């Protein structure tokens, strides 16, 4: 008749390989850029000088036209 | 002849670790900086005052 | 052990998920801002015309060539 039951079977196969890691989160935004440069005084100086030249030149025109009676 | 098969074997070992995930995308550029300063009315007046005061000799030449 | 070996065991568990991806790099600084807006020639003329007239008149008086009378 029967001999004894056999020994335990072999270990099962290894499990399937794991899935790839989760995706990284996006990086932070960069900081704001530096401030723009301030407007320089040059444009103001230029107009002030133009105005001065204009008004001074008009003093002479005024004197001439006063003498002519044609202001 | 034979006898019964033996008991079932143990479970196999765990599978291999998965590959590392991809790095996230870089962040966006920061916003532009603030605008530079525009001249105030008081600042304009002060520049004009300085220009006048530095040209008294030139004014005098045209007023003689 | 006259009988044959038992059936194989079941498959092992699936392997662990891989290491998570790292956070992305920071973005770059943004660009410099726009330059400051220059005052208009017209606004400069509005703000400074009067003082120029006044100072011209005062200097003319100093030099003893006072001018056409100015606006009240």
């Amino acid at each position: 008749g029967s001999g004894p039951p056999g020994p335990p079977g072999p270990p099962g196969p290894p499990g399937a390989r794991g899935e790839p890691g989760n995706i990284g989160f996006p990086g932070p935004p960069g900081p704001p850029g530096p401030p723009g440069r301030d407007a320089t005084d040059q444009h103001i100086v230029d107009v002030a000088l133009k105005m001065l030249q204009e008004q001074l030149a008009e003093v002479a025109v005024s004197a001439k036209r006063e003498a002519l009676g044609a202001v | 002849g034979s006898g019964p098969p033996g008991p079932p074997g143990p479970p196999g070992p765990p599978g291999a670790r998965g590959q590392a995930g991809v790095m996230g995308f870089p962040g966006p550029p920061g916003p532009p900086g603030p605008p530079g300063r525009a001249p105030t009315d008081q600042h304009i007046k002060q520049v004009c005052m300085r220009v006048i005061q530095e040209h008294f000799a030139e004014m005098a030449a045209s007023l003689k | 052990g006259s009988g044959p070996p038992g059936p194989p065991g079941p498959p092992g568990p699936p392997g662990a998920r891989g290491q998570a991806g790292v956070m992305g790099f920071p973005g770059p600084p943004g660009p410099p801002g726009p330059p400051g807006k220059e005052a208009s020639e017209q606004r400069i003329r509005e703000l400074c015309g009067g003082m120029i007239s006044e100072q011209i008149a005062q200097l003319a008086a100093h030099l003893r060539k006072p001018l056409a009378p100015g606006s009240i």
